[PDB]
């Protein structure tokens, strides 16, 4: 089979450059006073794409940088310029034979940083944070570049536009109450929310107004967080489950009853074996709070055989919890 | 003071769709139109800015020719003509202008319209791929490429490979006709084949070493010169060590209560067992279930029946019991289940 | 160049006849044909594998798929049987190689018993001192002939003539048989005869020279 | 000698053609073209729609061959031969017909 | 449009012949003819093609040498001229229209009758006349056919008439046979109805062209 090779196997060259990839040829490799090589363009974790067609072919949706030639031993793939969003490993692939062969591969990347222009980024924490209602709330935010004098505070409502809080960094926006002030100068600022409120649970995000592309803040989001007592307090809602089918006929059988809704945690979930108590294979499946009401979910797989369920008529699972004045027997039978 | 936005715009693969977005309130030829898209997926993103007076546009660098701004002057109107689309464009739109104040010194973003909604609608060529990603050295490795939109015979695929940092190799292809290649160096240990019936394209290798940990696409083939245009994503394949469990999960049905026994709702389940390596994917009537579910993180089991990992799920509905089918995701072993639940 | 086709092709009257040129890649060639009657000049039938010259009927067409072509003829005619010679062009040893001849064997009539007579030599070329025996051969089909002068029934080599049956007016066939002998020679044996048998039907007569 | 890419080409033509081979493409119809002596370009261009079926890989590449530009269909008088469709088989078969009658012609190129 | 050769030809080993092929009913300098022979019962052969634009010849491997071509444009009629002949050389030597083009050689369409050349060692004897006598009488209710038996004649053709053509009822005429002397020995036998015997007479008449040896035999039985 023949084999390509390419040089450099990698190659880092910064912005404003011209690129230049070879593709050298153990042999020739066109037919019919034409030449069958191609080029690839594959990207972190994305899949390939025709980039030229018979090495001297632009492909549709390709921009004019590409330039492909050669003759029918060597082939150059001529970027020009050098764009960050070109940084992708290319793969010179020919098929003259009745068995394609892809090249060595060359990794393209831009050298010694470069930006396209001030490419500014922000990654801020926390996603989502945990804070009461009428409290005040530090946000947190973190820029790539200095500004000093630019980065918006915006502030959206989930699934509704957009609103503006600070401009300038300092000065505050046209309708924008007091309880609202955003502050910092440089990379990492901080945001000073206070009087949490109804309106005030919403998602949070930021912009630079330097250099363009004008870039916007990664986002902080906050839906609801909290819980009292007897408030999130609920009965627990018993539910059992008689053995499967599909493992009976297998040989065993694992009998599982459920606690769907309930507050707090702390519930010892227990079983009879035939009205006989028994502390041994019975987990603890534990849910997160709930994203609902903050109840919980718990489910004590009893995993054992066939032939401890085929000789039990019936199996109790007890629990004791907070939400029980008594504890709710759950019991099917067979 | 504000901007008339249009609302859903479905679009097709290829196609240039132009939203319509109208100004009124003010002068729409005094500041520059910006354009930001929402993304609400992933964040808040830019777009490129266009002053109306003169139509210059200063794009971004993914929309500087994939995208395609207009301003009319003459009929308060803002086209986005945006021209080869992809899945990453099924966001909202949302129009503004360079409000600003003093000069150029309180440049902002202020009026927000409704937003326009643009979702390019799915159904493109797909190129799926279905194969377990784990199996154990010496065993008969199995991959399953599924194609729809057309068929196999107007069509060929090829199974490029790439292990994890190195490069790719072509390891055979398949034509619409009937003829089936290899490369010279893995001719021996490779086999394909194709149905088009199914739609899809089989895959074969013997004596699975740990070196052939790596990414299995499946490419189509375009016209002549017969050159690679369409890629799917690939399922990933991995060896290190034989692993026992080369099965998924067994899905345990566990039916709800009946309609006359439940003082409450009534809620089902199905008991997870026999699988490893975690995590398995659990889901209820295909995904259209979301009301009253809860998914108990799987734990490790007991030494008594090989620690096989159990993952319980439970979606509560309302009595009766609607059309409730599992549905299950077992990326080790790759099989798909479904089944009905009978009280 | 070769071209090998079959020297012989039968087939019934109506029906459509084949004749191929089975032979190398003559299909990436302009395969033409030609068509020769009996006592006549050849004629063109089909040249370039499709195109028919005025006059020629339509009825006739010629076929080419790769490494064999073929001419497809229709309702055969008895009118129309003759020889056919598939004919290409090249550029080896000859630009032109002819075909080995297919003759088209239309079932024209059943088996037709002959006609054999036979003749002493003439008395007054007996007192020239020569004699010459003829057997006289006419009205069969098909164009097969077996030859045999047996002279009291026994075959006789030396001095034998006999050339291939020839056509005639009702399409049958007639052939003659010549024996060159001396006069002692007729003198002496006892009986003198020409046997002739067609498709395995023996027909034979005898003359003498005490009589004759 | 100039007459040895046509040759090879008439050759591979009807090598591909030959009755031992299965329907060629299995249907998928070909668009005309007008037999104007120097169809090279119509041919390439009528046959570049042909989405894969392995067998006419050669032809086309040597098709390319004598076409280099690879002129776009665009210079047809009229589109009618690019609307009437038959298929690959009657197509090829006149193709290979018409090339052995220019081969014989002494016109090469 | 006709193309038209000479007559028929008659030679002896080791000596040589010019044939003839007029062309009338085209444009004779836009063409080429072409010579094919056939030997009786046996395939065509291609021999030899010429043009008459400007002079150029070609020929097979069997005939590569030993034939020459020319064509003359006053009368727009080819010269082959074949020498040093064979026995296996007796064939008919016909022409046909052909493509002047130096390079390839298209179709046949337009075939003269074309002209027979035998080559043969016998001398031109002339014909030994005999008359068939029926040493059984015709046989009852049937037709009885009788004949004259050529012997020792070369060469061909030679008629056979009755009569003076006067009887035309019956007559076959037989091909030639050739015997190991070279020369070519016929026998025409006319089917006489046998009411018309002893009473009508039959004079065969045999006319040996080559010769001019006319003669008249009388027939009668024993």
């Amino acid at each position: 089979d023949i084999v390509l090779t390419q040089s450099p196997a990698s190659l880092a060259v910064s912005l404003g450059q011209r690129a230049t990839i070879s593709c050298r040829a153990s042999e020739s490799v066109d037919s019919y006073g034409q030449s069958y090589m191609h080029w690839y363009q594959q990207k972190a974790g994305q899949p390939p794409k025709l980039l030229i067609y018979l090495a001297s072919n632009l492909e549709s949706g390709v921009p004019a940088r590409f330039s492909g030639s050669g003759s029918r031993t060597d082939f150059t793939l001529t970027i020009d310029p050098v764009q960050a969003e070109d940084a992708a490993t290319y793969y010179c692939q020919q098929n003259a034979e009745d068995s394609r062969t892809f090249g060595g591969g060359t990794k393209l990347e831009i050298k010694g940083g470069g930006g396209g222009g001030g490419d500014i980024q922000m990654t801020q924490s926390p996603a989502s944070l945990s804070v009461s209602v009428g409290d005040t709330i530090t946000l947190t935010c973190h820029a790539s570049q200095n500004i000093d004098v630019w980065l918006s505070w915006f502030q959206q409502k989930p699934g509704n536009i957009p609103k503006l809080l600070i401009y300038k960094a300092s000065n505050l926006h046209t309708g924008v109450p007091s309880r609202f002030s955003g502050s910092g100068s440089g990379t990492g600022f901080t945001l000073t929310i206070s009087s949490l409120q109804p309106e005030d649970i919403a998602t949070y995000y930021c912009q630079q107004a330097h250099s363009y592309p004008f870039t916007f803040g990664g986002g902080t989001k906050l839906e609801i967080k909290g819980g009292g007592g007897g408030r999130t307090v609920a009965a627990p809602s018993v539910f059992i489950f008689p053995p499967s089918d599909e493992q009976l006929k297998s040989g065993t059988a694992s009998v599982v009853c459920l606690l769907n809704n309930f507050y707090p945690r702390e519930a010892k979930v227990q079983w009879k074996v035939d009205n006989a108590l028994q502390s041994g294979n019975s987990q603890e499946s534990v849910t997160e709070q709930d994203s609902k009401d903050s109840t919980y979910s718990l489910s004590s797989t009893l995993t054992l055989s066939k032939a401890d369920y085929e000789k039990h008529k019936v199996y109790a699972c007890e629990v004791t919890h907070q939400g029980l004045s008594s504890p709710v027997t759950k019991s099917f039978n067979r | 003071v504000q901007l008339q936005q249009s609302g859903p715009e479905l679009v097709k693969p290829g196609a240039s769709v132009k939203i319509s977005c109208k100004a009124s309130g003010y002068s729409f030829t005094s500041y520059w139109i910006h354009w930001i898209k929402q993304r609400p997926g992933q964040g808040l993103e830019w777009i490129g800015m266009i002053d109306p007076s003169d139509g210059e546009t200063r794009l971004n660098q993914r929309f500087q020719g994939r995208a395609t701004l207009t301003v009319d002057e003459s009929t308060s109107t803002a086209y986005m003509q945006l021209r080869s689309p992809t899945s990453e464009d099924s966001a909202v739109y949302y129009c503004t202008r360079l409000k600003e104040y003093g000069n150029y010194d309180s440049f902002y973003f202020d009026v927000w319209g409704a937003g326009t909604l643009v979702t390019v609608s799915s159904g493109e060529v797909q190129l799926k791929e279905s194969g377990p990603g784990l199996v154990a050295p010496g065993g008969s490795l199995s991959i399953t490429c599924t194609v729809s939109g057309f068929s196999l015979t107007d069509s060929s695929i090829n199974w490029v490979r790439q292990p994890p940092g190195k490069g790719l190799e072509w390891l055979g292809m398949i034509w619409g006709d009937g003829r089936i290649d290899y490369a010279d160096a893995l001719k021996s240990r490779l086999s394909i084949s194709k149905d088009s019936s199914k739609s899809q394209v089989f895959l074969e290798m013997t004596s699975l070493r740990t070196d052939d940990t790596a990414t299995y696409y499946c490419a189509r083939d375009g016209y002549f010169p017969y050159a690679m245009d369409f890629w799917g994503q690939g399922t990933s394949v991995t060896v290190s060590s034989g692993g026992a469990s080369t099965k998924g999960p067994s899905v345990f049905p566990l039916a709800p209560s009946s309609k006359s026994t439940s003082g409450g709702t009534a809620a089902l389940g199905c008991l997870v067992k026999d699988y490893f390596p975690e995590p398995v994917t659990v889901s209820w009537n295909s995904g259209a279930l979301t009301s009253g579910v809860h998914t108990f993180p799987a734990v490790l089991q007991s030494s008594g029946l090989y620690s096989l990992s159990s993952v319980v799920t439970v979606p509560s509905s309302s009595l009766g019991t609607q059309t409730y089918i599992c549905n299950v995701n077992h990326k080790p072993s790759n099989t798909k289940v479904d089944k009905k639940v009978e009280p | 160049y070769v071209l090998t086709q079959p020297p012989s092709v039968s087939v019934a009257p109506g029906k459509t006849a084949r004749i191929t040129c089975g032979g190398n890649i003559i299909g990436s060639k302009l395969v033409h044909w030609y068509q020769q009657k009996p006592g006549q000049a050849p004629v063109l039938v089909i040249y370039d594998d499709g195109d028919r010259p005025s006059g020629i009927p339509e009825r006739f067409s010629g076929s080419n798929s790769g490494n064999t072509a073929t001419l497809t003829i229709s309702r055969v005619e008895a009118g129309d049987e003759a020889d056919y010679y598939c004919q290409v062009w090249d550029t080896g040893s000859d630009p032109v190689v002819f075909g080995g001849g297919t003759k088209l064997t239309v079932l024209g009539q059943p088996k037709a018993a002959p006609s054999v007579t036979l003749f002493p030599p003439s008395s007054e070329e007996l007192q020239a001192n020569k004699a010459t025996l003829v057997c006289l051969i006419s009205d069969f089909y098909p164009g097969a002939v077996t030859v045999a002068w047996k002279a009291d029934s026994s075959p006789v080599k030396a001095g034998v003539e006999t050339t291939t049956p020839s056509k005639q007016s009702n399409n049958k066939y007639a052939a003659s048989s010549y024996l060159s002998l001396t006069p002692e020679q007729w003198k002496s044996h006892r009986s003198y005869s020409c046997q002739v048998t067609h498709e395995g039907s023996t027909v034979e007569k005898t003359v003498a020279p005490t009589e004759c | 000698p100039p007459s040895t890419a046509l040759r090879e080409l008439i050759e591979e033509l009807v090598n591909i053609t030959q009755n031992q081979k299965a329907p060629l493409c299995n249907g998928s119809m070909v668009w005309s073209i007008n037999l104007t002596a120097g169809m090279y370009c119509a041919a390439l261009e009528s046959l570049i729609n042909v989405s894969g079926c392995s067998a006419i890989e050669k032809t086309q590449r040597m098709l390319s061959g004598f076409c280099p530009h690879k002129v776009s269909a665009g210079q047809f008088s009229s589109l009618h031969v690019r609307d009437t469709k038959i298929e690959v088989a009657q197509f090829v078969k006149d193709l290979l017909l018409h090339l052995k009658k220019l081969f014989r012609e002494g016109q090469f190129n | 449009v006709q193309l038209v050769q000479s007559g028929a030809e008659v030679k002896k080993p080791g000596a040589s012949v010019k044939v003839s092929c007029k062309a009338s009913g085209y444009t004779f300098t836009n063409y080429g003819l072409s010579w094919v022979r056939q030997a009786p019962g046996q395939g065509l052969e291609w021999m030899g093609w010429i043009s008459a634009n400007n002079g150029d010849t070609n020929y097979g491997q069997e005939f590569q040498g030993r034939v020459t071509m020319t064509t003359d444009t006053s009368t727009s009629t080819a010269y082959m001229e074949l020498r040093s002949l064979r026995s296996d050389d007796t064939a008919v030597y016909y022409c046909a229209r052909d493509s002047s083009s130096s390079w390839a050689r298209w179709f046949f369409d337009l075939w003269g009758r074309g002209t027979l050349v035998t080559v043969s060692s016998a001398s031109t004897k002339g014909p030994s006349v005999f008359p068939l006598a029926p040493s059984s009488k015709s046989t009852s209710g049937g037709t009885a056919a009788l004949g004259c038996l050529v012997k020792d004649y070369f060469p061909e053709p030679v008629t056979v008439s009755w009569n003076s053509g006067a009887l035309t009822s019956g007559v076959h005429t037989f091909p030639a046979v050739l015997q190991s002397s070279g020369l070519y020995s016929l026998s025409s036998v006319v089917t006489v109805p046998s009411s018309s015997l002893g009473t009508q007479t039959y004079i065969c008449n045999v006319n040996h062209k080559p010769s001019n040896t006319k003669v008249d035999k009388k027939v009668e039985p024993k």
